[PDB]
């Protein structure tokens, strides 16, 4: 459950939302017909992983063993 | 040696080479300013701002 | 697998695409001197988590396991 | 551990940051006004997954205990 993960980094840079920020969206496109290309590269938020993932499977744990019945004498 | 400023732009371009040749460059990140006459870049005991 | 993964969302606020966007990407300007410095972030994309492999860690779901000796009877 | 993972891709369109990107973040700013909303898209880095929990949580690799007191005899 997404508590547990190592935390993790993206294999290649890309851009947070820092107000130091280096680069700059512009204080608006110079945008005079429609036909400058527009765009959103969206707002900012969460990134989004495996939201195709709910709850997850889940790989098992006991190891091959006899399953067999353990006889008790019950008394 | 040689800072030239924008007007507004902050894209500035410095040279070491006095004037030989330019190369182009950040790091001013902002609109940068528009004073009325003609100094920006003002400075004392080092610290320049 | 992937499937195998909890829900991940990364901290800090990234940007993504869209088109109902706050962020003005611009499609045309004024670059007049390619002079500036030409900081072009490549294309909106899916961002690989840990892409370099597949093969995670593997953990032992071995459990504190004494290996005893085990020969059955025959009768 | 971050040794343990699958490879994964984000889950939408973001944009990631590379030298051969058909969009250009700009150089500087054609920006005549002063208040004409900007962002500072901040430095493109590696993006941070889960850093705030990174070591966490550990499962239990084990099956139900078959658990008793067991007095093995000397001889």
């Amino acid at each position: 459950e997404n508590a547990n993960l190592p935390a993790t980094e993206t294999d290649e840079e890309v851009l947070i939302v820092d107000e130091n920020g280096s680069v700059i969206v512009g204080g608006c496109q110079y945008d005079p017909d429609e036909s400058g290309p527009i765009y959103t590269k969206y707002r900012e938020a969460k990134a989004s992983t495996n939201s195709t993932h709910t709850p997850p499977t889940s790989i098992t744990n006991i190891q091959p063993y006899i399953t067999v019945y353990r006889w008790i004498r019950i008394a | 040696i040689l800072y030239l400023f924008e007007r507004y732009q902050p894209v500035v371009k410095v040279s070491n080479d006095k004037g030989q040749t330019w190369k182009a460059v950040k790091l001013f990140n902002d609109r940068v300013g528009y004073p009325l006459s003609k100094t920006v870049y003002y400075q004392s005991a080092n610290t320049t701002y």
